[PDB]
């Protein structure tokens, strides 16, 4: 019951899924071999792990995941590393030749020969789950297989599974620092698929995570490992409501309608705190109000999208640990009193809160410190128009005189697809601006 | 939910029911919390709830009260639990003969407080000329009246040796 | 006289669990089901909430409802969870998701049939039931959407039974749901024409009582629900126990519902003192009456002195005197004649029960049909209109089967109700 | 020359906590095995006890 | 002084606050010095008990035990200096000769009742 | 409850805060680790769940030497790694740099941490800003942070302990420029401003305490003793309690008049403490003597507009009143005609504490002096002369000109400073 299927696409999706599944195994007490530790081999088991791991008669759990990448390097790294026993040889579908940052190549030429197998794996995973809540897709729109193959997979999932919930925890290109040069093309081309064929989209850009790790976790040289550890902590904090008993448990559809006001408006900003090392954690008064304020601070979130430059639409808080409902209420009241952050006029309440009794867990050999209480905040706000403006100004300045367009048109993509994507992103800006405008 | 816990097979024997409930309970010894499930299905019988029952009385072969329910521990459930219970609550027996009956309460008080034992059970036994050989008690206790204490503590055998050396 | 109870949603299930363990304690029923009460008066009317099996042990006459099975598992795992009958745990697979449409039109319809089957068998088991209780929160999806469907179907099947609906209407500053005004507006119109009496509760007022009336720093939901549990146990105690002047649900309805639409009451409970103030205050009807009408002791966050009491009812428990139970209420009438409506003389129904709640030498439960409750309806309607102007959070309802015309009709019914309260608050004789 | 490059090391290891040598033993707290934060207040007494 | 605190409390609940003189009587009947075994026995016949750890701590801080030192610590340590000199003044008045003997006649002569609040109540 | 947020700016501010906190830790019995081996510390320290406490103070300086000295010294355990901000390059005795160019890149995060501390606080009494206007950062950021605090918290209580340049001794040549520039900020956006000049406390330590070679450690230790004496009324119970607003409403007769003289007595050494019989009258007389005054402002040269005496120890109202009458009788000091009472006293039962590395001998009775006097016009009449004699022909001005400050700001600051005494002697003139 309450199962959710994790589909990981691209290198970024594969690595963040590796971190997520390591952390899930740590929370549910699952050894890297895929089985419970021998010393605590109780015959009867609870239903908590059922949401993420499928049980086998031998007593060895199997994650409800589908790793998928055209490039075989990362999937072979998973199949060779410490989680080879945990991971099925199937549901780890591999390609042979890469997309190479090309949305056209990953969606029109090389994606068709593997999308069918990917959907076969999805059906095999879904028939095992009797209470499937939905799908969580981890990928980065910057790359080719993340954008193209991810777009195709989300389209096929939407056309096959009907109105099943879909959460793309995707990594958009960060505003000032970027790794790929055709990354603006990939983002602007995949925003069409993430708009119509994805029910909720979460921004997980890299430089905000870097700044958070540098300024709060006190790491001078953070890496993708630390970034993915934070992303996995956020995923666990959001999904633990149905995994563990809490004062106010929420499911996927519980916050789906509370966070999506309009069908076209579902992009949401993410934030998590307290994220502090052991060297500093006990120096501050880690209370519910303090952690809520830290989350609402522009420097305490996972995205480079200032809320003070925008306007919040709907806030959802996921408290974990020794949190008290009226401590949450006091935090909400002080947020109402605070004037730096302001909500839209037509949404008076604008708050969702879910209290869970499970505090976050820290990976062995990690750098974060376990805390009495934590909270993850996911918010729909009008400020995402600014990151959209950054990316679309990037795209127009790149597209002024036909840069890199020959690569895309040589892979079965029409030239007008870029124009259609640009108009779609312009409309995605315009509707945000209109709904943020005062009544 | 990841906290270290002691898992024990337990029985309840609800009135009218022809069979015991056949539960398992985990006590999180760092706190006062207990939780229970049933062996066949696995549904949560009791949530994580704090109880006033001391941790020392949750040893094997002991019965306690959980919200008006007589719950009896039958055996351990995991070998980590067996190891930690052997380390912490080790059981032993002390038999006091008939010449120390006027100091029966004296000896019991020294068991409870001087020797730091916790008395899981205390009884009296009339020794028989057959039971003496059947259960290998000292021959001087034959056809007499003795008191037997099942008591648990760390290093229970050594503590019992210290007791019998310090008393008559 | 039998009352069969229903719990809807997580809030309703938790409140029902608290109320069931409180009433089991009052009747001396252990989780095993065997009665061990120290007085035969408990067995004398143990039937109202309890029906016994072939083993001589009683089970609650309760029906549990939720699309999610998680709260069902928690309730069953509670200290008194095993007391409930297993077949009465009716649960689905996919939750409502705080969607009144999902809980009332598609996912609730496929399960309300089984709920009606179990309710029918429970009602036919008893001689002749006095009626139905429901415990739910109008802000949620399955508690409200399925709750109102239950109300409608049970009203259709049993027209002449008394329908009490303990509705936890939630406040914005203590709120935790964005579609809260939508759900509340869609539930209130059903409750208006479908409930014999609605029992209003606010989490803000419960928190206020827990903060300053009880001086408890951080009492959780397990302590908030105990107060409404005591409210239910004291409002129904007239049936289960004898008294100098006994009453019932029909008596309270006829004495507190002057007009068919005027059946919403705010709740308060007395006495309520801290542990440190237990030995400072004398327990007497004089001290009970002063806090009966006090705002901080009232557990519905709608301010009482901005309205006129159409009617009120005082259900006293404990061996006391009939003088000071009514002479002091007359004193309240005289010295607060501005706060009490004019054309209805002696707005106070008074009832006496000989058995006080366990641990209390004397107690009283206050049920008031004041017109000040229009503040809650008006402001939740303002929130509803504020979101409804821009059609926000509405594609879910439209795709689930709701209609804009039905939303407008719900708004119109809410406005009609609030105007009905206002025109009696302001008008004179 | 590339063989000589062996002795060259990395100036800054990756993912290194900037520890300033706290006195955890005197503080009585093990940073790895201590849940840092505030134990939420436990309201002494309950509604059941009040009634 | 955990063993001193434990023994003082244990005696307080088991014998009553008003009759802590039993421990002094037992320790006076004990010889000076006294062996640890007989110290345990006589001290503990009045049903005051010490854990093995507390007993080991007592033996280490004090086979022979300085019973006089134990008496002095029992009557001296649990008092703040205010109480220390108050009881010293009371004992000095009761025994002006510092002979360590208090007689019934002298104690009755030096003991006041009339100012007691309860006898003022009558 | 009764929280008071401390802020320290610049080298002088950080040293004064170090002395203050090493005093408060012993006053509360808090070890440098942060835990003791009664919510009295709630005013200054925030208790954690580990059984230890964190001070409610923000250290701030645009140069890192002082802050890393704090981060490496004994109080690493006590001090939070944040609220201990460091800069990248100091103003270097340049108000223009500390206020316009390089202070604006740190003021935002400074206010972020300050408002975090404020949210942690529940009944915040006010802010206590320790700095020296004679410096560059202590003037520039002392203006920027204070004006931002004023615009964010409205009329919230602020007490600025400012080490003003001494009339004769100064360690900088642009010190008068900085002082005249920053008096505008210390006037408009500071509820009370406390004089803490150097050479007066230097002479006090040399004469009363008898040390041949005292130092900045000693001067900041005495300043911290004065601070604790003033703030102890809201920290311990007393016969007469005085709060921040309680003495603000007594020491601020006009909005422009909030610059206050301070002194403390008995300031005595170990050898001389035992022999002397310290009485309330004796300590009050020693306070009112200019020798015990720690600011270069002669009481005899002006009229005391208001008096407020923090008495600490076993002091008693009878002896307080007897000393009050003696001060009224003797003519050494004179009060303003329209202020008949002119006295306020706060009696606290907690005797002052003495810290390691110091020279003060602990006295069972002590008293601090916070005064509004018309003689404060003389220090400003020294400063304006000091500034004009250098600004007459445009010296040390290109540094400020090239850092984004208009040349007319000097004239505006000079006119404001002149208005200071044009108000001082105005309100001091007899009716
Ligand atoms: N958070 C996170 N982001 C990553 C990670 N790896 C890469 N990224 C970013 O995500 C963007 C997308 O890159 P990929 O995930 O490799 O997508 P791709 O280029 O199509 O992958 P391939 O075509 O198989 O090489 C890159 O530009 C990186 O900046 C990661 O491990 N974690
Ligand atoms: N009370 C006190 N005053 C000091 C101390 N150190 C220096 N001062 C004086 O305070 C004045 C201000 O100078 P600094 O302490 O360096 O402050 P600052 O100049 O703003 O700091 P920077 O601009 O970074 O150099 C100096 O002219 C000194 O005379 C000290 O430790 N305590
Ligand atoms: N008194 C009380 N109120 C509760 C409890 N649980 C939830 N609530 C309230 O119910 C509201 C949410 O309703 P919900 O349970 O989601 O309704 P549902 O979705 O239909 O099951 C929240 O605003 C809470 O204030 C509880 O245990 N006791
Ligand atoms: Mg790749
Ligand atoms: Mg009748
Ligand atoms: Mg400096």
């Amino acid at each position: 019951m309450r199962e959710a299927i994790c589909i990981h696409i691209g290198q970024a999706g594969c690595q963040v899924g590796n971190a997520c599944w390591e952390l899930f195994c740590l929370e549910h007490g699952i050894q890297p071999d895929g089985s419970m530790p021998s010393d605590k081999c109780i015959g009867v088991e609870d239903d908590a792990f059922n949401t993420f791991f499928s049980e086998t008669g031998a007593g060895k759990h199997v994650p409800r995941c589908l790793f998928l990448d055209l490039e075989p390097t990362v999937v072979d790294e998973v199949r060779t590393g410490t989680y080879r026993q945990l991971f099925n040889p199937e549901q780890l579908v591999s390609g042979k030749e890469d997309a190479a940052n090309n949305y056209a190549r990953g969606h029109y030429t090389i994606g068709k020969e593997i999308v069918d197998l990917a959907l076969d794996r999805i059906r095999k995973l879904a028939d095992n789950c009797t209470g499937l809540q939905g799908f969580m897709v981890f990928h980065a729109v910057g790359g080719g297989t993340g954008s193209g193959l991810g777009a195709l997979l989300l389209e096929r999932l939407s056309v096959d599974y009907g109105k099943k919930s879909k959460l793309g925890y995707t990594v958009y290109p960060s505003p000032q620092v970027s790794t790929a040069v055709v990354e603006p093309y990939n983002c602007v081309l995949s925003t069409h698929s993430l708009l119509e064929h994805t029910d909720v989209a979460t921004m997980l850009d890299n430089e905000a995570i870097y700044d958070l790790t540098r300024r709060s976790l006190d790491i001078e040289r953070p890496s993708y490992t630390n970034v993915n550890r934070l992303i996995g902590q956020v995923v666990s904090s959001l999904t633990a409501s149905l995994r563990f008993d809490g004062a106010l448990n929420v499911d996927l559809t519980e916050f789906q309608t509370n966070l999506v006001p309009y069908p076209r408006i579902h992009f949401v900003l993410t934030s998590y705190a307290p994220v502090v090392s052991a060297e500093k954690a006990y120096h501050e008064q880690l209370s519910v109000a303090d952690i809520t304020n830290s989350v609402f601070e522009p420097a305490g979130m996972l995205t480079k999208c200032d809320p003070r430059h925008g306007k919040y639409m709907s806030c959802c808080l996921m408290y974990r640990g020794d949190v008290v409902p009226k401590d949450v209420n006091a935090a909400i009241a002080t947020i109402k009193t605070k004037r730096t952050i302001q909500f839209v006029d037509w949404c008076p309440t604008g708050f969702k809160c879910g209290i869970n009794y499970q505090p976050p867990t820290v990976v062995p050999g990690g750098d974060l410190a376990k805390v009495q209480r934590a909270v993850c905040m996911i918010a729909n706000s009008t400020a995402i128009a600014e990151v959209f403006a950054r990316i679309d100004h990037k795209f127009d300045l790149m597209y002024s005189k036909r840069a890199f367009v020959h690569w895309y048109v040589g892979e079965g993509m029409e030239e007008g697809e870029f124009s259609e994507a640009r108009e779609d992103l312009a409309a995605l800006e315009k509707d945000y601006e209109e709904v943020g405008a005062e009544s | 939910t990841l906290d270290s816990r002691m898992a024990f097979h337990a029985q309840q024997q609800d009135p009218g029911a022809p069979q015991p409930r056949q539960l398992i309970l985990r006590y999180f010894y760092e706190s006062g919390t207990v939780e229970l499930m049933e062996v066949p299905s696995g549904r949560l019988y009791l949530k994580r709830t704090a109880v006033d029952i001391p941790a020392s009385s949750f040893t094997v072969g002991s019965t306690v009260m959980l919200f008006g329910k007589a719950t009896t521990i039958t055996a351990f459930a995991d070998e980590v639990t067996r190891q930690l219970c052997a380390q912490c609550s080790e059981s032993t027996t002390v038999v006091i003969t008939e010449e120390a009956f006027p100091s029966l309460g004296r000896y019991l008080a020294m068991l409870t407080e001087e020797c730091c034992f916790t008395i899981t059970d205390v009884e009296m036994v009339w020794v028989q000329r057959e039971t003496i050989s059947s259960f290998n008690l000292p021959e001087k206790l034959a056809d007499t009246r003795i008191v037997v204490v099942l008591c648990t503590r760390k290093k229970a055998v050594e503590k019992g040796f210290a007791f019998v050396e310090r008393t008559t | 006289r039998e009352i069969v109870s229903c719990q809807a949603g997580q809030c309703g299930n938790q409140i029902g669990s608290k109320f069931w363990e409180v009433i089991s304690d009052e009747h001396g029923v252990d989780p095993t089901g065997t009665y061990q009460g120290d007085s035969d008066l408990q067995l004398e009317r143990i039937n109202v909430y309890f029906d016994e099996s072939s083993g001589g042990r009683y089970v609650p006459r309760a029906v549990l409802m939720d699309l999610e099975p998680g709260t069902m598992d928690s309730v069953r795992a509670g200290p008194y969870g095993q007391l409930f009958r297993p077949d009465n745990f009716i649960f689905g697979q996919s939750g409502a998701g705080n969607n009144w449409a999902k809980g009332h039109y598609t996912e609730g319809a496929e399960l309300i049939d089984s709920v009606l089957d179990v309710c029918r068998k429970e009602a036919e088991s008893c001689d002749c039931l006095q009626g139905f209780q429901l415990s739910h929160s109008l802000g949620g999806g399955t508690g409200s959407g399925m709750g109102t469907l239950l109300i409608s179907k049970l009203r259709e099947e049993y027209p002449d039974r008394i329908m009490m609906t303990f509705s936890v209407i939630p406040s914005p500053r203590v709120s935790d749901t964005v579609v809260e005004p939508y759900n509340t507006t869609l539930s209130v119109h059903q409750l208006v024409e479908n409930s014999d009496e609605s029992m209003c509760i606010d989490n803000e007022a419960l928190y206020d009582i827990c903060f300053r009336t009880l001086k408890l720093t951080t009492p959780t939901f397990g302590d908030l629900n105990h107060l409404v549990a005591a409210v239910m146990s004291g409002v129904t105690c007239c049936l289960r126990f004898p008294g100098q002047l006994n009453s019932d649900l029909r008596k309270l309805a006829v004495n507190l519902v002057p007009f068919p639409r005027l059946h919403f009451f705010m709740m308060g409970f007395a006495p309520l003192t801290s542990r440190g103030s237990q030995q400072y205050r004398g327990l007497s009807v004089a001290e009970l009456t002063q806090q009966m009408f006090d705002a901080k002791n009232m557990m519905q966050a709608a301010d009482p002195r901005h309205g006129r009491y159409l009617t009120a009812s005082a259900l006293f428990r404990g061996r006391m005197s009939t003088k000071e139970v009514d002479e002091q209420m007359l004193n309240v009438q005289n010295k607060n004649s501005s706060y009490f409506i004019e054309w209805i003389p002696n707005n106070i129904k008074s009832s006496i029960c000989d058995i006080p709640p366990k641990g209390l030498k004397m107690s009283v439960t206050f049920i008031g049909n004041n017109t000040c409750i229009q503040e809650m309806f008006r402001r939740v309607g303002e929130q509803f209109t504020g979101m409804f102007r821009r059609k926000a959070f509405l594609h879910w309802y439209t795709g689930e089967g709701m209609d804009e015309m039905e939303f407008t009709e719900a708004e119109s019914n809410m406005n009609d109700l609030v105007s009905e309260y206002q025109q009696y608050q302001d008008a004179t004789v | 020359v590339m063989a000589g490059y062996r002795s060259v090391d990395v100036l800054h290891p990756v993912g290194e906590q900037l520890t300033r040598n706290y006195d955890w033993e005197s503080a009585g707290i093990d940073p790895t095995q201590y849940r840092f934060g505030k134990r939420s207040t436990s309201s002494d007494g309950t509604t059941a006890t009040a009634l | 002084k955990p063993f001193l605190a434990d023994i003082l409390n244990k005696a307080a609940e088991r014998l009553g606050h008003k009759q802590l003189w039993r421990v002094a009587s037992q320790l006076e009947r004990l010889p000076s010095p006294a062996s640890a075994d007989v110290a345990r026995d006589a001290l503990r016949d009045i049903c005051v008990f010490l854990s093995d750890e507390d007993y080991a701590h007592m033996c280490e801080t004090y086979r022979m035990i300085d019973t006089a030192a134990l008496i002095e610590s029992l009557s001296t340590a649990p008092l703040t200096p205010r109480r220390r000199h108050v009881v010293n003044l009371a004992v000095h008045k009761l025994d002006p000769n510092a002979t360590g003997i208090i007689s019934y006649i002298t104690l009755s002569d030096h003991y006041d009742v009339l100012r007691h609040p309860e006898v003022r109540n009558g």
